[PDB]
C-alpha cells in the first residue's frame, strides 16, 4: 500500500516537474517570436 | 433510554407475579437496548417485543412518553453537533506571488463582475491571487462560482472589524486591501459610514497597507482624508462614484 | 460629564478615578513595557476605615501628614479631602487585608451659596459666533468642546459639564473658558439650561470641519472633548462611534504652522470595542479588557462601562458616593440639592463673609517637574522622598505619577501619550519629564 | 525563481479543476470510471465473500486494476495541490481511496479476493456536485443543492447497504463466523430502505451482533437524513 | 426603434452606445484598472472635472467651500491644459 502511493505521488511530481520545466523554456525561449 | 431498557429486561427476565413467573423471554441487556432503540424509533421491525403483562403495559405507557422524546432530541442533537465555521482558517502566504484582500459588499453579481473584469485574459500574465473577506457566508452560486476559479480566488469568513480576522487572511504581505460598496442602498450616508469603518479598522491593524475603496458622497471622500494614514503619494486611492457619473 | 470636566483639568485623571473603584487583583508580567508599572497603579482601591487612639490625640490634621511611611498606605465626622490647616480615613490601600493597619497599630459673582461662580444670563444671541470673529478672538488653554447632535436626537445635559470648571477656588482670571462648537439647534434645545454661565461661547456648523476647528484655536485648547447624542438613535454596533473616531482622527491628522497629533483630546465612546481605532500604533486585541487599553490608560478615553463597578463600591460603605460628588462637579453640598430640586435653576445672590469662608475646598492640578524648586527630586530615583516633601513643606498630596508612555525605555523617542500611575511605591525610581497629580488648596 | 514546488502545485490546482481541456477531460473520466468501480462492485458482489480468481484469466479484475490505479493517480494529482496535507488526509475520498485502492493490489498479488470494505466505492459517488461545478455545467442555487442532496442520500444509501451486507455475510469474528444469513446485497438495499423510512416490515433485519450495532447506530443519524431529504428533495423537483 | 432584450449588455444597448444614457454599474470596473497601475485614477480626475490639483484637494478638505483671489502670472500660466 505505502510503497504503491509513494511510488504514484513521486510520478505525479516527476510528470508535473518535467511538464513545467518544458512549458517554461518553451515559453520564455520564444518570447520574441 | 438506558433506563428503559434495564426496566424492560428486569420485567421479561422476571415474569409477572400472578403468573407465577412463567413468562420468561430470556432476553440480554443487549437485545432489551436494540428493541428499545427500535420501539421508539417507530420504525417496529418486530422480532423482539415484550410478551410479558408488565412489559406490554411499560410499552404502552413509555410509546407517549419516548416518541416525541426521540423525535424531538434526535434531530435537535444533530442540529446542535451540526453548528460549525465551514469557512474558517487562515490564508498561507505563498512567496514570489503576491495576493490581494477583497471585502465589503460581496454579492454574487458583484463578485462575477469584479473577477470576469480582474482575471481577463486582456491583461498581460500576472499571477495574483484574491483573497475574500466576508462575514455572511457564501450562498450556493457564490460556492459554485468560487469553485470554477479553484486555483485563483478562496475565501475566509469572517469580519473586517476584527484585528483577528485580519491577521488571518495576512494583510502583512497583502499587496492592497479592496472595499466594495453597495450602490444601489437606500442610505448612502450610512453605507459611506460603514465603509469608513473599515477605512480605519483596515487602518488601525496595517496602516501601510493601500486602499482602493468606493465612495458614494464627496463629503465622506473628503471626510477620508482626515484619516491619519491616508498616503496617497505611494499609493491610495478613493473612487467617489458620484463625483466620476 | 464629572470625569470629563476633571481630565479637562488635570488629563488622565478620569482613568485614574475609574480605576480606584474597580476590584483588581495584582498582576506582574516578565517583559518589562509600560503596562507593567500600569498594572502596578490599578491594584489600588478606594476604602474606607476608621482611625485609631494615637491619632486622635492633639490634632488631626498635623498627624495625617508624614505618617504614610510607617503605615505604608495613603490617606485622603464630615467629607474631608486633604485635611490641612472618630473620622472615616478614605484609602487607596490595595486589598482590604492590609487596611487593618490604621486603627490596629498604635506603635452676585458667586452662587447663592458660594460653591460655583454665576453671572447675568446670556441670549444665544449673543454668544454665537462666526468663523471671521472666532479667528479674530484670541483663545489660549481653553476648552473646547465637540457636540454631535440632530433635529431629533436625545439630551445629554451639558449643565453637569461646565459645573466642575467653575469651582470657588478658581479664581475669574484662572477660569477656563469653554467654547462649544456643533449644530446650533441642539444648543438652542440645551439653551433653556446653559444661559446662566459666564464665560461660554458656541460656533455653529459641525466639528468635522476642519476650518471651525481652525477658528476656535484647537491647537493651544488644553482639552477637546468628543460628546455624541445621536448614538441612541442607530442600533448598528458597527455604527455607534463610527462617528466620535473620525473626529477625533481628523483632530489627530491636523498640521498647523506642526501636527495636532500631540494635543490633548479625550473621547467618549458608547461602544468599548471601538477603542481600538482611537490609536495605530499599539496592539488592538478584542480580548484584552477596556482598562488595559493604551487610549484608555492615557486618559484620552472614557466609557461609561467603566461607571458600572461604582454599585459594589457604593453599597458596601456609603460614604464613596458623597465622596465622588465632593471630588468632581465642583462639591455637591446638601442645601445645593434642595436649591436644584425646588427651582431647577442655578441662581446667585450677594455674598457673605460665610459666603466667601466657603472656599476652603481643594482641588485637582497638574504639576510640572522641569522647572521648579523640587527639581532636586526630578531624578532622585526614590518617589516617596517626592511626596513627603511635597507634604512637608507646602501641604500638598500626590496621588500618583503621569509617565510618559516611552520613557521606560533608554533610548529616545517622540511619543507624547502618558499613562497613570497610582500611589508608586516608596522604592520608585522617578523620570526628569514627569507631570505631578496634587490637591491644590485654595489663596 | 519563483518557486518550483508553488509551479507544480499550481499546475496541479489546474489540472484538477476543469480549466483546460485537460482537466476537464480528467474530470470526466473520474465522473466515469467512479460510475464504472461502482457498477464492478455490484456486478461482483454476487460472488462469495472470499474466493480465488486468477488474474491474467479473468477480464474485470484487469479492469479494477486499471481503475483503481487511474484512481490512484487522481489521488496523487489531488494530494500535490491540496493546501493542507494533514485535513486532506482526512477527507473522505482519500479515506476511500486508502480502503480501496490497496486491498485491490493485495487482492492481485495473492490472487486472492475478499469482498471487504468495497463497499466504500460509493462514497467516490458523493463527490458529484464539485465535479459537475468544474464543468460549469451546474450553475444555478436550486440544481445545486438538488444535486447534493441526491448525491448524498444515494450514497449513504448504498455505503449503509454494502456494510450490512458485508457484516451479514461475514458473521461475527469472537462467533467463529457461525451467523452467516447469506443476504443477497438487493435484500441488503431494500432492508435499508426499509428502517431508515421507520416502516419496519420486519421480514428481513439484521440477526448478527455487529449488524444490530450497525443498525442501532445507523438509524440515529439515517432517519433524520431521510426525513430531511425526501420531502426537500421532492420539493425542489417539484 | 431599437430592439430591446433583457439578455444583452449595458453597453451593447444603443441609447448607451449613442451618448445618451449612463448608469453607475459601469464605474465598477474602474477599481480593478485602478489596482493594476494607479496612475489611471488621476489621470481620470485630470481628464474630466478640469483639473484635480494636489494643492486644490487640500483647500477643498482645509475650508469645504472654493474661495479665489487676485491672479497672478504663474496663476494664469496654469492654463496650458488641453
Ligand atoms: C506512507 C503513506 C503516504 C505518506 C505521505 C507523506 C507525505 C510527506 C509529508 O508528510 O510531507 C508533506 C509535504 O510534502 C512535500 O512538501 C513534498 C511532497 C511529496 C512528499 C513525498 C515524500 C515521500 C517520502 C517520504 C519519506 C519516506 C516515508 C516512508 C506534508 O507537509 P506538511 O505536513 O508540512 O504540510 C502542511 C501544509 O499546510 C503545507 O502547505
Ligand atoms: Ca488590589
Ligand atoms: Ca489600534
Ligand atoms: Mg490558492
Amino acid at each position: 500500500g505505502p510503497a504503491s502511493f509513494l511510488v504514484s505521488l513521486a510520478s505525479c511530481l516527476a510528470l508535473g516537474s518535467g511538464l513545467t520545466a518544458c512549458r517554461a523554456r518553451r515559453r520564455r525561449l520564444r518570447t520574441a517570436a | 433510554w438506558l433506563t428503559a431498557a434495564g426496566f424492560i429486561h428486569l420485567v421479561e427476565n422476571s415474569g409477572d407475579p400472578w403468573e407465577n413467573f412463567q413468562n420468561n423471554q430470556a432476553l440480554t441487556y443487549w437485545e432489551c437496548v436494540y428493541l428499545l432503540m427500535v420501539t421508539m424509533s417507530t420504525v417496529g421491525y418486530g422480532d423482539v417485543y415484550a410478551k410479558t403483562t408488565l412489559g406490554r403495559l411499560f410499552m404502552v405507557f413509555f410509546i407517549l412518553g419516548g416518541l416525541a422524546m426521540f423525535a424531538s432530541y434526535v434531530p435537535e442533537i444533530i442540529e446542535l453537533i451540526g453548528n460549525r465555521k465551514k469557512y474558517g482558517g487562515s490564508y498561507s502566504a505563498v512567496s514570489g506571488r503576491k495576493h490581494i484582500v477583497v471585502c465589503g459588499h460581496i454579492t454574487l453579481e458583484s463578485v462575477s463582475n469584479f473577477l470576469k473584469d480582474f482575471l481577463h485574459k486582456d491583461r498581460d500574465d500576472v499571477n495574483v491571487e484574491i483573497v475574500f473577506l466576508h462575514n455572511i457566508s457564501p450562498n450556493l452560486e457564490l460556492e459554485a462560482l468560487f469553485k470554477r476559479h479553484f486555483t485563483q480566488v478562496e475565501f475566509y469568513q469572517g469580519s473586517v472589524l476584527n484585528p483577528h480576522d485580519l491577521a488571518r487572511v495576512k494583510i502583512e504581505s497583502a499587496d492592497a486591501c479592496l472595499i466594495l460598496a453597495n450602490k444601489y442602498c437606500a442610505d448612502p450616508d450610512a453605507e459611506d459610514a460603514s465603509n469608513i469603518m473599515r477605512v480605519i479598522s483596515i487602518k488601525n491593524y496595517h496602516p501601510k497597507i493601500r486602499i482602493i475603496t468606493q465612495m458614494l458622497q464627496y463629503h465622506n471622500k473628503a471626510h477620508l482624508l482626515n484619516i491619519p494614514s491616508w498616503n496617497w503619494k505611494e499609493g491610495d486611492d478613493a473612487i467617489c462614484l458620484a463625483e466620476l457619473k | 460629564l464629572g470625569f470629563i470636566a476633571q481630565s479637562c483639568l488635570a488629563q488622565g485623571l478620569s482613568t485614574m478615578l475609574a480605576n480606584l473603584f474597580s476590584m483588581r487583583s495584582f498582576i506582574k508580567i516578565e517583559e518589562d513595557t509600560w503596562q507593567k508599572y500600569y498594572l502596578e497603579g490599578v491594584s489600588n482601591e478606594m476604602y474606607t476605615e476608621y482611625l485609631s487612639s494615637a491619632f486622635v490625640g492633639l490634632s488631626f490634621p498635623t498627624v495625617c501628614e508624614l505618617c504614610f511611611v510607617k503605615l505604608k498606605l495613603l490617606m485622603i465626622s464630615r467629607i474631608l479631602i486633604n485635611p490641612g490647616n472618630g473620622t472615616l480615613g478614605f484609602f487607596i490601600a490595595s486589598d482590604a487585608k492590609e487596611v487593618k493597619r490604621a486603627f490596629f497599630y498604635c506603635k452676585k459673582k458667586y452662587d447663592s451659596t458660594g460653591m460655583f461662580h454665576w453671572c447675568a444670563p446670556k441670549e444665544i444671541e449673543k454668544v454665537i459666533l462666526t468663523r471671521s470673529e472666532a479667528a479674530m478672538t484670541v483663545l489660549s488653554g481653553h476648552v473646547v468642546v465637540c457636540i454631535f447632535g440632530d433635529v431629533s436626537s436625545a439630551l445629554i445635559g451639558l449643565r453637569n459639564l461646565v459645573m466642575p470648571l467653575r469651582a470657588s477656588n478658581f479664581h475669574y482670571h484662572e477660569l477656563k473658558h469653554i467654547v462649544f462648537v456643533g449644530s446650533i439647534e441642539y444648543l438652542k434645545r440645551e439653551w433653556e439650561t446653559l444661559h446662566n454661565f459666564p464665560k461660554v461661547s458656541i460656533l455653529p456648523g459641525t466639528p468635522l470641519s476642519r476650518a471651525d476647528l481652525r477658528a476656535v484655536n484647537i491647537n493651544l485648547c488644553d482639552m477637546c472633548v468628543i460628546l455624541s447624542a445621536n448614538q441612541n438613535n442607530i442600533d448598528d454596533t458597527s455604527l455607534q462611534d463610527k462617528e466620535c473616531i473620525l473626529a477625533s482622527l481628523n483632530i489627530k491628522s491636523m498640521q498647523f504652522d506642526t501636527t495636532g497629533v500631540n494635543i490633548p483630546i479625550i473621547t467618549e465612546l458608547v461602544n468599548d470595542t471601538n477603542v481600538q481605532f482611537l490609536d495605530q500604533d499599539d496592539d488592538d486585541d478584542p480580548d484584552t479588557e477596556l482598562y488595559l487599553t493604551q487610549p484608555f490608560a492615557c486618559g484620552t478615553a472614557f466609557a461609561v462601562s467603566v461607571l458600572d463597578s461604582l454599585m459594589s463600591a457604593t453599597y458596601f460603605n456609603d460614604n464613596i458616593l458623597t465622596l465622588i460628588r465632593t471630588l468632581v462637579t465642583g462639591g455637591a453640598t446638601p442645601e445645593l440639592e434642595a436649591l436644584i430640586a425646588e427651582e431647577n435653576a442655578l441662581r446667585g445672590g450677594y455674598s457673605t463673609p460665610q459666603t466667601l469662608a466657603n472656599r476652603d475646598r481643594c482641588r485637582v492640578a497638574q504639576l510640572a517637574l522641569l522647572d521648579g524648586p523640587f527639581a532636586d527630586l526630578g531624578d532622585g530615583g526614590c518617589y516617596g522622598d517626592l511626596f513627603c516633601k511635597a507634604l512637608k513643606t507646602y501641604n500638598m498630596l500626590c496621588f500618583g505619577i503621569y509617565r510618559l508612555r516611552d520613557a521606560h525605555l533608554s533610548t529616545p523617542s517622540q511619543c507624547t501619550k502618558r499613562y497613570v500611575i497610582t500611589n508608586p511605591p516608596y522604592e520608585f525610581e522617578l523620570v526628569p519629564t514627569d507631570l505631578i497629580f496634587c490637591l491644590m488648596q485654595f489663596d | 525563481e519563483v518557486g518550483w514546488m508553488t509551479s507544480v502545485k499550481d499546475w496541479a490546482g489546474v489540472m484538477i479543476s476543469a480549466q483546460t481541456l485537460t482537466g476537464r477531460v480528467l474530470v470526466v473520466l473520474v465522473f466515469a470510471l467512479s460510475i464504472g468501480a461502482l457498477v464492478i462492485y455490484f456486478i461482483d458482489s454476487s460472488n462469495p465473500i472470499e474466493s480465488c480468481q486468477n488474474f491474467y484469466k479473468d477480464f474485470t479484475l484487469q479492469i479494477d486494476m486499471a481503475f483503481n490505479v487511474f484512481f490512484l493517480l487522481y489521488f496523487g494529482l489531488r494530494f500535490i495541490a491540496a493546501n493542507d496535507k494533514l485535513w486532506f488526509w482526512l477527507e473522505v475520498n482519500s479515506v476511500v481511496d486508502f480502503f480501496t485502492v490497496p486491498p485491490v493490489f493485495v487482492s492481485v498479488y495473492l490472487n486472492r479476493s475478499w469482498l471487504g470494505l468495497r463497499f466504500l466505492r460509493a462514497l467516490r459517488l458523493i463527490q458529484f456536485s464539485e465535479i459537475l461545478q468544474f464543468l460549469n455545467i451546474l450553475k444555478t442555487s436550486n440544481s445545486i443543492k438538488l444535486v447534493n442532496l441526491l448525491s448524498i442520500f444515494i450514497s449513504t444509501w448504498l455505503t449503509a447497504a454494502g456494510f450490512i451486507h458485508l457484516v451479514e455475510n461475514s458473521g461475527d469474528p469472537w462467533e467463529n463466523f457461525q451467523n452467516n444469513q447469506a443476504l443477497t446485497y438487493w435484500e441488503c438495499v431494500y432492508l435499508l430502505m426499509v428502517t431508515m423510512s421507520t416502516v419496519g416490515y420486519g421480514d428481513v433485519y439484521a440477526k448478527t451482533t455487529l449488524g444490530r450495532l450497525f443498525m442501532v447506530f445507523f438509524i440515529l443519524g439515517g432517519l433524520a437524513m431521510f426525513a430531511s431529504y425526501v420531502p426537500e428533495i421532492i420539493e425542489l423537483i417539484g
